[PDB]
């Protein structure tokens, strides 16, 4: 009985995102040693949807036609042990969030619900409205929850005056996601997160609320895209990235572009310190006693290629769209 | 009924990675009843953890491979079963990382040791092959220890003391936690006395670098944790072997630093050796042997002061010049001979050099 109750928990896109986000701030922000035996159980069961980064659950021909039926035969919900009669403006409501995000129907008829539940909070907005701002925050706080597990782990410059045991199993966590392949995965999301495509795609099915709404859906887009930079450049800060991910952060930065006034926007600059803390070497001026064993653990005294893959990079090649960009990591390179 | 007929197909036909690509929810309860009622059980078991860890879950694929690398079969070699504990420590580490369970960590550590315990097992197996391969019983043991991971002191009682393996010994009770130190003192003795018989045949020089092999690669294995490296015990052993074969004096002093014993902690050593008066030295007309040693020891830390951390070196420099100090006066009470004139020439250059490092 219990993987027919675990097949309905993967549908849910916002309820238990939130529920891990307060878990990790708990843990590791609160110091709750009570939160600590919660976040290993939540890391463990909701490890697959760290792995997979803002992926939706998918489309399925037998949800469509669940959920087309919902009106006569009702639908098993969450939590409930009857079956519920769904509305057929909910119904209609779900499938065009379903092709608006390419959420699994249930997911969507889940995110409405909530939505629903969520509309006394949230006034003047309709459970799609509200569903919109939901699917948003439930991304923001897997971001966020990235970002706070990644400060956490052992490092050079954040110290969380945490147990070594916390600090053991957060380390192994983020180690794990990184072998998965998280600096590409980061950066491809933060290249296809744009806010006039989401409101494009609002506009075109009726789905952008008020002036308020519209600021809301902005932030929470604009929060994610920050979080994601923060969660590479808190990384950085702790551990310098391998050479594989050294080389995607500095194949993004060449694309990137200045904006009207000629400043740097927030992600940018995010990302560019990422790759200056990742060719920062001072910690060799900071201490005779420690400096054998921090040189065995920096990534550019472990692989002989590094150096000369970062060099060659840097000396060979096509001009970036910011010129002074390029020569910014040029001048570090030098002094690095 | 026709998914237990297309899997059983699938698994007859080696089509594994396609059986694996089956996201059937039927698919685990058939490998977990054919890994019950099958005598291919160690097959069903295969897929059954792989299945595991291509879905992440790696607490399930980390306890079906602890308990392949557990099962009695003469199918899994112990080889195997050590790549079954290291893959399952692999899967543990990935599961621990995101679970905060005590249980998964107390699991972690079970398989560290175990691993640990298997290591010994195997260096019993591939050591009784090696050297016992003609004795009637190693066939018989051999194949006893492939079929199981074995207990400790079953492995003791049962193989490393009927077969005298020193060595293996060693580790067991360095694995154990276990301090004798007579037993220790008894055991280096042994592996000692072994590698000088087993040399026999062998030149001078071949014989004292095969004894230097053997002494670093252990030393390196045991000279972090002193319970189990009696440091004075084993350059006393070393010193009465060097004089026995009138070998090189610097021999036991390079085969120490070779193993990073500090040099300050070797000269204590030596210092105390000297102290002791122990009769031998006289008895076998070599009275200046260990004076020799801290000779070229000291003549060493002379050539290169980088041996010593910077930190302790005007300390050690000023330890070596009152222990030179003390070394000289000690030899004019010996009567004259040339050997003796030839020590405190060395000890008063050697005075000398170190003036200047101070």
């Amino acid at each position: 009985m219990a993987a027919q109750l675990a097949l309905n928990s993967e549908a849910s896109l916002w309820g238990p995102y939130r529920e891990i986000w307060q878990t990790v701030l708990s843990a590791l922000i609160k110091r709750q040693p009570e939160a600590v035996h919660s976040l290993d159980i939540v890391l463990k069961k909701y490890k697959p949807d760290f792995i997979s980064l803002f992926k939706n659950p998918p489309k399925s021909a037998q949800q469509h036609e669940r959920v087309q039926k919902a009106s006569t035969e009702g639908i098993p919900i969450k939590g409930t042990q009857r079956t519920r009669i769904l509305e057929e403006q909910l119904i209609k409501e779900a499938f065009i969030l379903s092709d608006l995000y390419n959420i699994g129907e249930i997911a969507a008829v889940e995110l409405l619900l909530i939505g629903e539940q969520q509309q006394p909070t949230f006034h003047g907005l309709t459970r799609g409205l509200v569903a919109i701002l939901l699917y948003w925050d439930g991304k923001s706080c897997m971001a966020e929850s990235l970002l706070h597990l990644i400060q956490a782990r052992k490092g050079k410059t954040f110290t969380l005056d945490h147990s070594p045991e916390v600090v053991s199993m957060v380390t192994r966590f983020t180690d794990d996601l990184m072998e998965q392949g998280l600096t590409n995965k980061i950066l491809t999301l933060i290249s296809q997160i744009d806010v006039n495509n989401e409101f494009d795609k609002l506009k075109k099915e009726r789905g952008l609320g008020n002036k308020k709404h519209r600021k809301e859906v902005s932030d929470l887009i604009k929060e994610c895209q920050q979080s994601l930079a923060h969660s590479l450049y808190s990384w950085s800060c702790q551990t310098p990235l391998n050479r594989e991910d050294t080389l995607l952060l500095i194949g993004y930065l060449e694309k990137v572009t200045v904006e009207g006034d000629g400043s740097l926007d927030k992600v940018n600059l995010t990302l560019l310190m990422s790759l200056l803390y990742c060719l920062d070497v001072g910690f060799l001026e900071q201490g005779t006693d420690d400096r054998e064993e921090l040189m065995k653990q920096a990534s550019m005294f472990m692989d002989r290629q590094y150096i000369a893959a970062i060099h060659n990079r840097l000396q060979n090649t096509q001009p970036w769209k910011s010129p002074g960009m390029q020569a910014t990591v040029r001048l570090a390179w030098a002094l690095a | 009924l026709f998914n237990i007929a297309l899997f059983n197909w699938l698994i007859q036909a080696d089509l594994t990675d396609k059986l694996l690509e089956l996201n059937s929810p039927f698919l685990e309860p058939h490998l977990v009843r054919m890994a019950k009622l099958d005598q291919n059980k160690v097959r069903y078991m295969d897929l059954l953890w792989r299945y595991y860890e291509k879905n992440r879950n790696f607490s399930n694929a980390a306890r079906v491979v602890a308990k392949l690398a557990d099962m009695h079969s003469p199918e899994i070699s112990l080889k195997q079963r050590l790549e079954y504990i290291s893959r399952a420590i692999l899967s543990a580490k990935s599961s621990t990382t995101m679970s905060t369970l005590a249980a998964d960590g107390e699991f972690l550590h079970e398989l560290e040791e175990k691993l640990e315990v298997a290591r010994i097992q195997l260096q019993i197996q591939e050591t009784l092959t090696r050297q016992y391969s003609h004795h009637s019983t190693v066939g018989d043991a051999v194949s006893q220890l492939d079929s199981q991971l074995m207990d400790i002191t079953k492995m003791f009682g049962q193989y490393a003391d009927p077969f005298r393996l020193s060595e293996c010994k060693l580790a067991i009770i360095h694995c154990a936690g276990h301090s004798d130190p007579i037993l220790v003192q008894t055991l280096w003795q042994d592996i000692i006395d072994k590698e000088l018989s087993d040399s026999m045949g062998n030149s001078s020089v071949d014989r004292m670098q095969s004894l230097h092999l053997k002494i670093t690669s252990l030393g390196k294995i045991y000279a972090s944790t002193p319970r189990y490296f009696p440091l004075e015990f084993l350059v006393k052993y070393l010193e009465q072997q060097v004089c026995n074969f009138s070998w090189d004096a610097g021999f036991v002093t390079y085969t120490m630093q070779e193993i990073n014993v500090p040099v300050p902690k070797l000269l204590e050593v030596y210092d105390h050796l000297f102290k002791a008066r122990d009769p031998w030295w006289s008895r076998m007309k070599k009275p200046l042997h260990l004076l020799e040693s801290i000779y070229i020891l000291l003549s060493g830390y002379v050539q290169e002061p980088s041996k010593v951390p910077s930190y302790e070196r005007r300390r050690f420099t000023t330890l070596c010049l009152d222990a030179i100090s003390c070394y000289l006066v000690e030899l004019q009470s010996m009567d004259p001979a040339p050997a003796l004139l030839n020590t405190v020439s060395n000890f008063k250059s050697l005075q000398a050099k170190l003036e200047r490092l101070s």
